[PDB]
């Protein structure tokens, strides 16, 4: 994303440390279904 | 000891009836000890089944 284009205050939120971001966020969704699918066969004769 | 003529057929009869009825309630015993038998096998298989649906 570029703030500014054509003046001398140009800048751009670059890709390379968002790219980091998309690689924890991934993992932090696997860990949050993997704890849920779990924790429901367990506590499938429990009613909830 | 003497008795009638038709009274010792009377009293074999009554056992026989006895034996027979008493004979139908044992095979009804044995075919409602099999749904019980036929109620565990499912839930069991339904459990086994879903455990293959989540892993996958």
């Amino acid at each position: 994303f570029v703030f500014g284009a054509g003046k001398p205050y140009e800048f751009s939120i670059d890709c390379d440390k968002i790219n980091l971001f998309r690689g924890v966020f991934a993992f932090l969704l696997y860990v949050a279904t993997f704890m849920y699918v779990f924790s429901t066969f367990a506590n499938i004769l429990r009613n909830k | 000891m003497p008795v009638l003529l038709g009274i010792p057929l009377l009293l074999r009869f009554l056992g026989f009836l006895l034996v027979t009825l008493f004979g139908y309630l044992l095979t009804f015993l044995k075919k409602g000890f099999g749904k019980i038998a036929i109620a565990i096998s499912l839930f069991l298989a339904l459990i086994i089944g879903l455990n293959s649906i989540l892993v996958g």
